[PDB]
RNA sequence: GUAGCGGCGAGCGAAACGGGAAGAGCCCAAACCAACGUUGGGGUUGAGGACAGGAGUUACAAAGGACGACAUUAGACGAAUCAUCUGGAAAGAUGAAUCAAAGAAGGUAAUAAUCCUGUAGUCGAAAAUGUUGUCUCUCUUAUCCUGAGUACGACGGAGCACGUGAAAUUCCGUCGGAAUCUGGGAGGACCAUCUCCUAAGGCUAAAUACUCUCUAGUGACCGAUAGUGAACAGUACCGUGAGGGAAAGGUGAAAAGCACCCCGGAAGGGGAGUGAAAUAGAACCUGAAACCGUGUGCUUACAAGUAGUCAGAGCCCGUUAAUGGGUGAUGGCGUGCCUUUUGUAGAAUGAACCGGCGAGUUACGAUUUGAUGCAAGGUUAAGCAGUAAAUGUGGAGCCGUAGCGAAAGCGAGUCUGAAUAGGGCGUUUAGUAUUUGGUCGUAGACCCGAAACCAGGUGAU
RNA sequence: UAACUUGGGAGUCAGAACAUGGGUGAUAAGGUCCGUGUUCGAAAGGGAAACAGCCCAGACCACCAGCUAAGGUCCCAAAAU
RNA sequence: GACAAUGGUAGGAGAGCGUUCUAAGGGCGUUGAAGCAUGAUCGUAAGGACAUGUGGAGCGCUUAGAAGUGAGAAUGCCGGUG
C-alpha cells in the first residue's frame, strides 16, 4: 500500500524548533538554521562541559594565591608546603576556607610554612 | 487415543479411538506458523499497480533547453520529481503464493488437530441429524454441547443442511474432512467433528 | 529469465569432482620451434582455473556441472 | 498456537537492509557504493569476467574436445545397494527401479564392484564392473547380461 | 540455457522423446463410363483407384418449417426490537427480547441482523433476441491412372537457433530442366543397403491470442500534489499547423442560506434571529508553517559580532513540583550546513523562506548463509478437482546416491604412459525441497540530466 | 597475542606535510620521483598568536576532585617579579 | 563482583525507533476519535506518554504479516509567502 508522508516530518521538525527557542530571528523559526544551531549547540555544550573544569579550577587558584599573598607566601610555595605537611584540602575549600574564615586559612599557612623550614 | 462420543442433546452415546498419529503429536510450531502464512499469503490478489515515468501521458518533448535559461535540466514534464509525473519502483501486480513441501503440509495439518485435542478443543458427535435448515436449532445444538464462541464445525462429505443452519451463526464456520486447512482449524477455539469424519480425517492423514 | 551459459567458457573447462574447473594451457598452438622440449612437455598437462579466477569468473559456469 | 500469538522459528527471519535512508544506518547517501567511477552509476559495471581489457581468460586459453552425440550413460548400482534384497533373489531393471534404487534407468543398469555383497543374488543387468561379475559369483550367486 | 550457431567475440539458441489441454477427419484432378471439348456418373491412396436403416448445414452437399426447453433484455415477494440514559439527533451505553437458507452491503441527525433500500431464498415475460432437443426436412445405401516448365540443378539472395560452413531441410529472381510403381521423396554433404513416406490441388471445429466494450463481482490497490491528463477536460490556454495541454473536490442533519434595527453610495460590518455549533455565513469541515500585525514581562543608544555555549548578578513569574519557568548586566570559549577534496570559514558547489512531492524496486535465473521437513534419498511441472484458497491428485522431469577421460570406454578408480613406475583428477557418504537475509545475472535495474541518431508526419501566412 | 585456511560482503587504485637516505632541478620551489618512519586523511583535546600534515596526547557518559605531558610561571592570561 | 574494552571517513556486522495497510485477540470514542496547538514529562537514541485548548467521527494496544516506510540540499517539481 501507499504510506503517505503524513505527520512526523511537522513533529520532528517541531521538535527542533522548540529547542531552538530563545536564539536570533529565524534561527528560532526555520527549521533548516535551528538545525543548524542546535547541532552547534550541542557541540559547544559537550566542550564546555569539559571547559567548565579548567575555568573553576583557574579560580580557585587565583583567589588562593591572592589569600596566600595576604601572608606573604606565593601560591606555588604554599601548595608545596600543603603537600609536604600532608595536607589533601583541594582547591575549592581552600578558597572557601580563604573567603569565609580567614583564621582558619591563616592556620593553614602556618602548617604550610612550618612543613616547608 | 480414546475420546468420548456425545450426542447432540449432550450425552455420551459412546467412544471412539483416534489414532494418535494424527491428534497425539507434539505440534511442530515451526511448520505451523509457515503454513499459516503460506495460506494467508495465497489468499492475496495482488492487483496493485502504479504508472511509471513511461506510462504516464504525453511528456514526450523535452521541456526547455539543456543550458542558457538558468533552470535545470529537465528532460520530461514527467519525470519522478514533477508534480504529475512517473512513479519509481512501486506497486506492481503480482501474486504472493508460494508452495511447501507435502509432508510439511501434513505435519501442519496434524499439528493444528493435535493441538485442538491439547487443549480440550476436540468434540466428536454421534451424527448430525438435520432434515431441514434451522439456524435456531444449531444454535441450540451448539448452546447444548457447551460450545466457545469459535467453533469449527467438520462433516465427512457436503452436508448441506448442516452448512444451512451455521452458516449465519458468527463465529461458526462449516467444512468437510477433505476441506481441512489450518487458518480454519487455528482460528476455531474449539472443533465439533462427526464420527465418521474423524475416521475420514485419521484415514487421509494417518 | 534463466541465466545463460557463457558457451565460451564451456568449450574450455571442465568440473572436477571438488567442484573446480579443469583447463587446457595457453601457449600450445604454433611456434613450438621457440619453446623448449621440456617446456613443451610440461604445457602437455592440464591445470586448475586459479582460486582468483574462479572468484571472477563462477557465474558464467553455473550451470556447467 | 493461535493467530494472535504467531511465532517465526528463531532466525528464520531477517529484516532486509534499506539503503540510502539517512546517515546512522551506515548505508545513507552512497549507499554502499563508495564515490565515483563506473561501479557508483545506475546500471553500472563490467559484465561478469571482464578483466579492463587484458585479453580475458576464457580467450587466453585454448578450446578443447567434443561432444559424442551416441554417449552412452549408465545408471550404476553397486554392489552394497544390492545387499537389501533377500538371499535368493531375482534382481532385474524392473525390481531395481520399484525399489528405488534407480530413480532414473538412463541408457541401461550397470553393476559396480564398490561395498561389499553379503547376500547371494541372481542379476540381469546390462552391463557389469569385472569386480563386480567376481563378487556376485564368489558369494554364491550368478549374473547375467541383458 | 542442453545440442548447436557465433569477429567461436558480444551474444544468439532449438527439436525429437516423455507428461498434459483438445481431438475429426475430408473434398477434388486423373484413368474409366453415359450423353450433346462440355456436362453429368465414378475416384481419391503407401500402394489406392480404374478395368475385372445412417449422415447433415462447425469441414465432409444444401435450403426450409412444427413443437418444446432454457437463458437474456423490465420486475415481484421476502424474517425479526422495545425501553431508559447522554445527547441537537441513538444505531452508542444499559436492561430485557426476537429473526436467521437472511450477521453481504449501503442509507437513516453518532457506530443498526430486527428503521429504510436490501441480503438468503422463492416467483415472474406481452415482445424480441439468442443457444438448444425432438419431430420434420434433405442426401446416401500392375493392362491404364495417381497433380510438368513441376521436382530438381547453377548463379544471386532469403527463411531456418545456425553468420555458406561437413549445411541437409524451406522459399524467391534469372537461366536450364526429370522420372512415371522396375516410379518418386526423406532419414543433416554424398554413395549403397535398409527404414519410413507418397510432393508439385483444396477444405476443416476444439484446445490457443487479445479487451474499445457489456453484465456480475473482487483487491494487506489510490484517496484530491495521490488515483486517469481529466472525481469539478482533451476543456481553458499555447501553436500557421501537425501538436502540446492545465488549474479547480468538502456549509449544515436539515437551507432552517441571517426577518428586523443601526453605520455606510455600496462593499463591509455591529446587533437581533436560525442552528448543537455562524472563528459552520457560502473565498463556507479541519486550518500546520513561511509571512504580516496589535499589546507588553525582561532587556538594549561606548559598541566589533557564524549570534550560540559555559559561568552569572538583577528583575519578572510559578510548573507534568522538578537540586522550577522567562529575561539577561557582565566574563570565558567559539570562522553555518551540504557536496567535493591532499587540504574548504572558504573568495569552490548548492539552498530566498515554508509546505507537499522527490532516488537499490519487482519478476525470473544463479550462488551463499540462516530456518524447517524428509533422508540414500529429496522433490514434482503443466494439468485435473477445489472458493481466483488451502489442499488433494499428477513422478513426466530435476537434483543426489561415482568418478575419470577429448572420445571409444573403464569404474573406486580412471587418464597419461611400454610400465607391475611416477603424476593429475577421484574413492575411503549426505543430500534434497521450500523459504528469510546477502550478493550476482537478464530486464531502464538507485534517481535526474545530454549533444545527438532513426522513423512517420506538419510547415513557404 | 596473535597467525593461517576456507567461504559471504566490500571499499580503495587523485593522496598531503614533516623528518631522514637518494635521483632530478640550480646541494631552487609549499617542485618532482623512489626508499624509511610519523602524523593528517579518517583525530577531537593541550602547546606552536592565528595555523589538516610540527610537539604532547588518542574524547563511552557525568563531576565546581586530584597528578602530570608538551609548553610555561611581570600584566593581557593559570603558575617563580 | 572483578578485570578489560568503547575517536573514526569509504565500508562490513548487529540491534532497535517510527509510518500506512492486513490477520487474530483485546480495547477506546459525541461524558468527544484522528488531526492541530501549548506545556516546567518519560526513555541510552530513533522516539513514547499525560494534561489543557481547538476539533467533531473515527482510532489505539498486543502478536505476527506486507510495504509507494522516514528528506535539508538534486541551478530538483508544484504551491504559498517574503
Ligand atoms: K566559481
Ligand atoms: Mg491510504
Ligand atoms: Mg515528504
Ligand atoms: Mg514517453
Ligand atoms: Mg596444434
Ligand atoms: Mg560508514
Ligand atoms: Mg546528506
Ligand atoms: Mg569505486
Ligand atoms: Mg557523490
Ligand atoms: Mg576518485
Ligand atoms: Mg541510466
Ligand atoms: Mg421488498
Ligand atoms: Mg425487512
Ligand atoms: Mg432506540
Ligand atoms: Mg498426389
Ligand atoms: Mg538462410
Ligand atoms: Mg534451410
Ligand atoms: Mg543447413
Ligand atoms: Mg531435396
Ligand atoms: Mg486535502
Ligand atoms: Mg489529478
Ligand atoms: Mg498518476
Ligand atoms: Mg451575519
Ligand atoms: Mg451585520
Ligand atoms: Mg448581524
Ligand atoms: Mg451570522
Ligand atoms: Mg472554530
Ligand atoms: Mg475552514
Ligand atoms: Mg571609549
Ligand atoms: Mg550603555
Ligand atoms: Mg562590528
Ligand atoms: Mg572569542
Ligand atoms: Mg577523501
Ligand atoms: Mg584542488
Ligand atoms: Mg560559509
Ligand atoms: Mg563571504
Ligand atoms: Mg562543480
Ligand atoms: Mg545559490
Ligand atoms: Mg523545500
Ligand atoms: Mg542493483
Ligand atoms: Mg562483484
Ligand atoms: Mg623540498
Ligand atoms: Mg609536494
Ligand atoms: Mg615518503
Ligand atoms: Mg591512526
Ligand atoms: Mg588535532
Ligand atoms: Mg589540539
Ligand atoms: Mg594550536
Ligand atoms: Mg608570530
Ligand atoms: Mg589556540
Ligand atoms: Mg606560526
Ligand atoms: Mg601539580
Ligand atoms: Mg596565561
Ligand atoms: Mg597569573
Ligand atoms: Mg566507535
Ligand atoms: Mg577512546
Ligand atoms: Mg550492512
Ligand atoms: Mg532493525
Ligand atoms: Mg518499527
Ligand atoms: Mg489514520
Ligand atoms: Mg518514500
Ligand atoms: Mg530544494
Ligand atoms: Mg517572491
Amino acid at each position: 500500500p501507499r504510506v503517505k508522508g503524513g505527520t512526523v516530518t511537522r513533529a520532528r521538525r517541531k521538535k527542533t524548533i522548540k529547542l531552538a527557542k530563545g536564539y536570533f530571528g529565524s534561527k528560532h523559526t526555520l527549521y533548516k538554521v535551528a538545525k543548524q544551531q542546535v547541532m552547534k549547540s550541542g557541540q559547544y555544550a559537550f566542550r564546555d562541559r569539559r571547559q567548565r573544569k579548567r575555568d573553576f579550577r583557574k579560580l580557585w587558584i587565583t583567589r588562593i594565591n591572592a589569600a596566600a599573598r595576604q601572608h606573604e607566601m606565593s601560591y606555588s610555595r604554599l601548595m608545596n608546603g600543603l603537600k609536604k605537611a600532608g595536607i589533601d584540602i583541594n582547591r575549592k575549600m581552600l578558597s572557601e576556607i580563604a573567603i569565609s574564615d580567614e583564621k582558619a586559612f591563616a592556620q593553614l599557612v602556618t602548617k604550610a610554612k612550618d612543613a616547608l623550614k | 487415543a480414546n475420546y468420548d462420543v456425545l450426542k447432540l442433546d449432550g450425552t455420551k452415546s459412546g467412544s471412539i479411538e483416534l489414532s494418535d498419529a494424527v491428534f497425539g503429536i507434539e505440534p511442530n510450531n515451526s511448520v505451523l506458523f509457515e503454513a499459516i502464512n503460506l495460506q494467508r499469503a495465497s489468499l492475496r490478489q495482488g492487483t496493485h499497480a502504479v504508472k511509471n515515468r513511461s506510462a504516464v501521458s504525453g511528456g514526450g518533448r523535452k521541456p526547455w533547453k539543456q543550458k542558457g535559461t538558468g533552470r535545470a535540466r529537465q528532460g520530461t514534464i514527467r519525470a519522478p520529481q514533477w508534480r504529475g509525473g512517473g512513479i519509481v519502483f512501486g506497486p506492481t501486480p503480482r501474486s504472493y503464493a508460494y508452495k511447501m513441501p507435502k509432508k510439511m503440509r501434513r505435519l501442519a495439518l496434524r499439528s493444528a488437530l493435535s493441538f485442538k485435542a491439547q487443549e480440550n478443543g476436540l468434540t466428536v458427535v454421534d451424527a448430525f441429524n438435520f432434515e431441514a435448515p434451522k439456524t435456531k436449532e444449531f444454535k441450540n445444538v451448539l448452546s447444548t454441547l457447551e460450545q466457545p464462541k469459535k467453533v469449527l464445525v467438520v462433516t465427512e462429505n457436503e452436508d448441506v443442511n448442516v452448512e444451512l443452519s451455521a452458516r449465519n451463526i458468527p463465529g461458526v464456520q462449516v467444512t468437510t474432512a477433505q476441506g481441512l486447512n489450518v487458518l480454519d482449524i487455528t482460528n476455531a477455539d474449539s472443533l465439533v467433528i462427526t464420527e465418521a469424519a474423524a475416521k475420514k480425517v485419521e484415514e487421509v492423514l494417518g | 529469465p534463466k541465466m545463460k551459459t557463457h558457451r565460451g567458457a564451456a568449450k574450455r573447462v571442465k568440473r572436477t569432482a571438488s567442484g573446480q574447473l579443469k583447463r587446457s594451457r595457453a601457449f600450445t598452438s604454433h611456434l613450438f620451434a621457440n619453446k623448449s622440449t621440456k617446456q613443451k612437455r610440461q604445457l602437455r598437462k592440464a591445470r586448475l582455473v586459479s582460486k582468483s579466477d574462479m572468484k571472477r569468473v563462477k557465474q558464467l559456469l553455473a550451470y556447467k556441472k | 498456537m493461535k493467530l494472535h500469538e504467531l511465532k517465526p522459528a528463531e532466525g528464520s527471519r531477517k529484516e532486509r537492509n534499506r539503503v540510502g535512508r539517512g546517515v546512522a544506518t551506515g548505508n545513507g547517501k552512497t549507499s554502499g557504493r563508495g564515490h565515483k567511477g563506473q561501479k557508483a552509476r545506475s546500471g553500472g559495471g563490467v559484465r561478469p569476467g571482464f578483466e579492463g581489457g587484458q585479453l580475458p581468460l576464457f580467450r587466453r586459453l585454448p578450446k578443447r574436445g567434443f561432444t559424442n552425440i551416441n554417449r552412452k550413460e549408465y545408471a550404476i548400482v553397486n554392489l552394497d545397494q544390492l545387499n537389501k534384497f533377500e538371499d535368493g533373489t531375482e534382481v532385474t531393471p524392473a525390481l531395481l527401479v520399484e525399489s528405488g534404487v534407480v530413480k532414473n534407468e538412463k541408457s541401461g543398469i550397470k553393476i559396480l564392484g564398490n561395498g561389499s555383497l553379503d547376500k547371494k543374488l541372481t542379476v540381469k543387468a546390462h552391463k557389469f564392473s569385472a569386480s563386480a561379475a567376481e563378487a556376485i559369483d564368489a558369494k554364491g550367486g550368478a549374473h547375467e547380461v541383458i
